[PDB]
């Protein structure tokens, strides 16, 4: 029965196409409300119906049966991305929290802002800097320790620009992960590194100092509206669902037939 | 007379068409109809509208208005052949052959710009 | 040879149109074109685009030329954008204009950013970029975010503890920090606790409102792994990943 | 290498007369001939097969054997191009080309293989359609028109 | 540094606009291009009025092409329904209509603008090149 | 053009549409020449809104439909016709006609989207 | 649908009565269709974006 019901979805594919064979075998399988019913399968069924919309989009375009699926499996070998083959948002109506990275947040607009590694930073090695009085792109072939610390300048110049773009997008409050973060590889050398990320440039002004010099430096600058605390590790119970019944709704059936045998024909069409 | 028939759609001039046809008859049986019109589906549903008026429609010529009118052009005045000697294909490769001779002229050089700079036949085109 | 172009040729060829001798006289069918231009987003503007409208509009009369723009927004420059050239449109034109209200955040958040970058003098490390005060709405003075307690105030420093941390470690106890932070407005905000209060009028704060600005897909996949283990759903906007990979 | 006999050939189609008295083909003027008349034949009633072809088979003696074509309910429009309209001594006559003729190499094309023909290839519904759209035809456009 | 004004500020030369975060900047630049279609600012106007084809805006995202313009087009039928009722419900609106003194042909100006705004010269960085590169392909030397 | 011939003959025949539909009513106000948009330049005509035509909430003559894709947008096409067929009961899906602004980007959705009904649901395209 | 013009026409630099360009025949063509409707009018546009869900304006016919 199951090789008898493949042959008649090979048949539909063969006749009608490649969404009306993925309909009728979603239809007769019964699969789209099992994923559905299943918790986590919505975003697996959108990904399923964008697979589809593409493998149509791409069956018109060729001619043979067997070149469609070389094109799939080349596009499943092939991991470039398009604008088109890009993965899209699986569910709209249920409120999630929204990860975004600093440069596809700007412009946007968020309540609620947690930024738990804004003081992690990496120093650039290569020496591709700009002069400071022709303003060209000068690249140093040579390891010399001025075009590595010129570089370097360019580069906490955009982690301060990174900082204010990411600060700037709060709208209600912000919290900011604050640790004395070593990129040196000793552990315990007396001096931390926040003083070349972004953060510590404005908190120890400029200044190398110690966790408790950080300390200090973040209760100098206490005011009504910036505060601080202890991180805290716990956990209590993860949430409640709460949730709701759904109402009763139904489908529309159509009456009678869509239309009668019209069609302008000639004498070969009645042969 | 030139007769000019304005209306508001288009079901009133096809009757107003089919009363004409029927009132005033064609003396030559083999003389076709010309009916101007533009694009094909207009031919095809005028076509399909006279067959439901008249029970047939048959031997009616749906030429373009350029082609008639070159139609005319040959029939009214003689020595005149059936097909324009200036048209874009050939007025195309005939520019093709006469722009690199005009390129000496003074009034020539800003295509001599576009052009000598760099050639394999395909800006010329 | 194949006759193609590229999104980057297009300026390529019109510099080089404009650096010719005939092509300043196509600038001025470009003046007899669109005798004004209105430029936004300046700070991503390649050199070959700034020289370009020095070739066109640079004083001309009759002519306008507009630069819209933000030097503290310039994050582009992987893409092939450069503060320099800003800064050299900045020392070549003699007229500046700024935009005093802020029309977004509360003005919590705006003190504490005027706060925070006017600590020293030239934050941006470069003379020619200078930071102003920027002053917050009118319409938007009310806007608290108060919780159980009392009022949450705008900027809150969570301070890990410990005299040297790793990369790692660091990144996980601050994941674990935020996961419990987002757990515990979400488990006050289902209650009527905390809310977000314009003036009277209160709102429950839901899962879509609290948002986790990360840099890399690493540290988002840290949070996501961190804060789907307390039975929170999240979503990453940022996710660039193909379908076919699946 | 087939063009100077073809044209030949071409010369002994156009001296062939195809008439009852004997009328070839070089006596047609200009103004008397029409090729490619296009017409459309329009149909308000559900086109039955077995209310057609038994109306066929009751007066053309060619139904003898040739059973019957299943075709569906057929309403609307009818297209059709015959190949050349022609008057002579005020008569109307009708012509089209058929060309295939892959089976026949001798002379063998007589009266009864053509017959045979057109009874396998059913060529006389589209004669008797052709039949149709010409008296109509010759309705619309002749005034007093007698068939 | 000053602030800025979009209906005081002089559209002769070259100006340098820092539009901080958060800012109104779609609404400062679609005030502009109401300034430059009607002509307003008195001593710091423009010298003529223009029309849509040839005030040009450049944009990098095309997303925000396509919210400036469709902005641009709301902004041009409001301010017509507001010139043809003498009213409105904007202070920015109220003194531009203010800044006016005839009536009718501001009116015939604006319902032009509504008219033409599909031929409306608000274009990216590449779609600005690759125009000029095809409208003088002589000059420029582009297939 | 055609007012400007001298010997031109000029015949009218307007059949007038009786606006009760919002459809009618916008053919009467094209056909008619009449300006029926209220401007509003006093403020008594601004706060009354009486003076304008009045539209039933039944009429399904015009109606204007926001979608999110290219597929989707056709899969609401179709139930909506479906949904008109049955609104009518003569009514041929002849007398119908969609017009797209580009017929190859959505041609693949449109044959996907009317491929896939069944039998009591499928309509000829 | 717009077709930009070849740039060195003349017929663009001054135009007569029976000049025709693309964007009227377009705006001539809606009007034909808004008056060759007879009973019911549909009219399906893409208002919002399937990536980023950004809103996406109209035509101005519309």
């Amino acid at each position: 029965v199951v090789v008898e019901e493949f042959d008649g979805y090979r048949q539909i594919w063969r006749k009608r196409g490649v969404m009306p064979m993925l309909r009728a075998l979603m239809s007769a399988r019964n699969i789209a409300e099992n994923l559905l019913a299943t918790a986590g399968g919505e975003r697996r069924l959108t990904d399923i119906l964008h697979i589809s919309e593409l493998l149509q989009e791409a069956g018109t375009q060729l001619e043979s049966e067997h070149a469609l699926v070389r094109w799939l499996s080349q596009h499943i070998l092939e991991p470039d991305s398009n604008a088109s083959s890009q993965q899209m948002r699986l569910e709209s109506d249920k409120h999630l929290v929204q990860i975004v990275t600093i440069h596809k947040s700007k412009g946007l607009e968020y309540p609620l802002v947690w930024l738990p590694f804004i003081t992690n930073f990496r120093v650039q090695e290569q020496a591709f800097y700009h002069d400071r009085h022709s303003f060209e792109a000068v690249l140093d072939l040579n390891a010399a320790p001025e075009s590595v610390d010129l570089a370097e300048a360019e580069r906490l110049a955009e982690d301060l620009r990174l900082l204010y773009v990411a600060l700037t997008r709060s709208v209600w409050h912000c919290s900011l992960g604050v640790a004395p973060l070593v990129r040196r590889r000793g552990d315990k050398k007396g001096d931390t590194d926040v003083h070349q990320s972004a953060l510590g440039r404005l908190l120890q002004k400029g200044e190398p100092q110690d966790a408790a010099g950080l300390r200090t430096c973040i209760e100098a600058l206490c005011d009504d509206d910036i505060a601080w605390q202890t991180a805290q590790t716990g956990d209590n119970q993860p949430w409640q669902v709460n949730d709701v019944s759904t109402a009763e709704l139904n489908a529309k059936t159509l009456q009678r037939l869509p239309g009668d045998n019209w069609r302008v024909t000639s004498y070969s069409g009645l042969q | 007379m030139l007769r000019v028939y304005h209306s508001n759609r288009l079901d009133v001039l096809e009757a107003l068409m089919e009363f004409i046809v029927e009132r005033e008859r064609l003396d030559d049986p083999f003389e076709p109809e010309m009916i101007l019109v533009q694009s094909t589906g207009m031919a095809q549903w005028l076509q399909m509208t006279l067959s439901q008026k008249f029970g047939i429609a048959a031997n009616i010529d749906f030429p373009l208005p350029a082609s008639f009118i070159w139609d005319m052009f040959v029939r009214v005045l003689p020595e005149i052949p059936k097909e324009s000697a200036f048209n874009k294909q050939s007025m195309s490769w005939k520019l093709m052959t006469l722009l690199p001779q005009l390129l000496e002229r003074e009034d020539f050089t800003l295509l001599r710009h576009y052009l000598t700079d760099d050639s394999d036949k395909r800006k010329l085109f | 040879r194949r006759g193609e172009l590229g999104f980057d040729d297009m300026l390529s060829r019109l510099d080089s149109a404009l650096r010719s001798e005939s092509g300043e006289v196509l600038a001025a069918a470009i003046r007899t074109r669109f005798p004004v231009a209105m430029i936004d987003e300046f700070q991503d503007t390649d050199p070959q685009q700034y020289r370009i409208f020095r070739r066109i509009w640079h004083h001309q009369p009759e002519t306008a030329l507009l630069l819209i723009g933000d030097p503290k927004q310039a994050i582009y420059a992987f893409r092939g954008a450069d503060i320099f050239t800003y800064m050299k449109a900045r020392s070549e034109v003699h007229a500046h204009y700024t935009l005093d209200t802020n029309w977004r955040s509360a003005p919590g958040m705006v003190n504490s950013v005027n706060k925070l970058f006017s600590q020293t003098d030239d934050a941006f490390m470069f003379r020619e970029i200078p930071f102003i005060p920027v002053k917050s709405a009118g319409k938007n003075q009310a806007l608290r975010f108060v919780f159980k307690g009392e009022t949450q105030p705008a900027m809150k420093m969570w301070l890990m503890e410990g005299e040297s941390c790793g990369v790692g470690d660091y990144q996980s106890t601050m994941a674990q920090v935020c996961a419990a932070q987002i757990r515990d407005w979400l488990q006050a905000g289902q209650r009527g606790e905390a809310l977000l209060m314009n003036g009277d009028d209160a709102r429950p704060v839901r899962a879509s409102d609290i948002s986790v600005l990360v840099r890399s897909r690493q540290e988002a996949a840290q949070v996501r792994d961190a804060l789907t283990l307390l039975e929170i759903p999240s979503v990453y906007l940022s996710n660039r990943d193909s379908v076919f990979e699946t | 290498q087939w063009e100077p006999v073809l044209t030949e050939w071409i010369t002994a189609v156009l001296q062939a007369p195809l008439n009852e008295t004997g009328v070839s083909l070089s006596q047609l003027s200009a103004r008397n001939k029409q090729v490619e008349m296009e017409f459309y034949l329009p149909i308000s009633e559900p086109l039955i097969a077995s209310q057609l072809d038994t109306l066929i088979r009751q007066f053309d003696p060619l139904s003898a054997g040739c059973p019957p074509l299943e075709f569906m309910q057929v309403r609307g429009m009818l297209k059709g191009f015959i190949d050349l309209v022609f008057r002579h001594e005020g008569r109307y006559y009708l012509l089209a080309y058929k060309s295939n003729w892959l089976g026949e190499d001798s002379s063998a094309y007589t009266q009864q293989a053509m017959a045979a023909a057109m009874q396998a290839h059913r060529y006389d519904l589209q004669y008797q359609l052709y039949t149709l759209a010409l008296h109509r035809y010759l309705r619309h456009r002749i005034a007093d028109y007698d068939y | 540094a000053e602030t800025l004004d979009p209906l005081r500020l002089p559209l002769q030369g070259e100006r340098l606009i820092e539009a901080s975060a958060g800012t109104g900047k779609t609404f400062t630049i679609a005030a502009l291009y109401l300034r430059l279609l009607l002509g307003l600012g008195g001593s710091a106007a423009f010298p003529r009025p223009l029309t849509v084809e040839e005030l040009l805006v450049v944009t990098f995202t095309e997303a925000a092409t396509a919210e400036l313009r469709g902005r641009i087009r709301s902004n041009i039928h409001e301010l017509r329904i507001a010139c043809l009722r003498e009213t409105t419900d904007n202070p920015l609106y109220e003194r531009l209509l203010e800044e006016i003194d005839d009536k009718a042909q501001a009116a015939q100006w604006l319902l032009l603008a509504e008219r033409q705004m599909d031929e409306a010269a608000v274009f990216t960085i590449h779609g600005f090149c690759q125009r000029m590169l095809n409208l003088n392909a002589f000059e420029s030397g582009m297939l | 053009l055609l007012s400007d011939l001298e010997s031109s003959q000029e015949l009218d025949a307007f059949v007038d549409v009786t606006p009760d539909n919002l459809l009618h009513n916008i053919q009467s106000d094209i056909l008619e020449l009449e300006n029926r948009a209220v401007a509003g330049v006093n403020i008594e005509e601004f706060s009354r809104s009486d003076n304008k035509r009045p539209l039933d909430p039944l009429d399904s003559s015009i109606t204007f439909h926001v979608c999110h894709s290219p597929q989707r947008e056709v899969e609401v096409l179709h139930d909506r016709l479906l949904a008109m067929l049955e609104e009518d009961p003569t009514l041929t899906p002849r007398d119908i006609i969609v017009m797209v602004a580009d017929i190859d980007s959505y041609s693949p959705f449109i044959q996907a989207v009317f491929g896939s009904a069944p039998a009591d649901r499928y309509l000829p395209y | 649908r717009q077709l930009a013009p070849l740039g060195f026409d003349l017929m663009s630099q001054k135009p007569k009565r029976g000049d025709r360009s693309r964007r009227d025949d377009d705006r001539y063509l809606f009007l034909e269709a808004l008056i060759s409707a007879q009973q019911k009018l549909y009219i399906s546009y893409i208002g919002r974006s399937i990536q980023d869900n950004s809103e996406r304006f109209p035509s101005v016919l519309v």
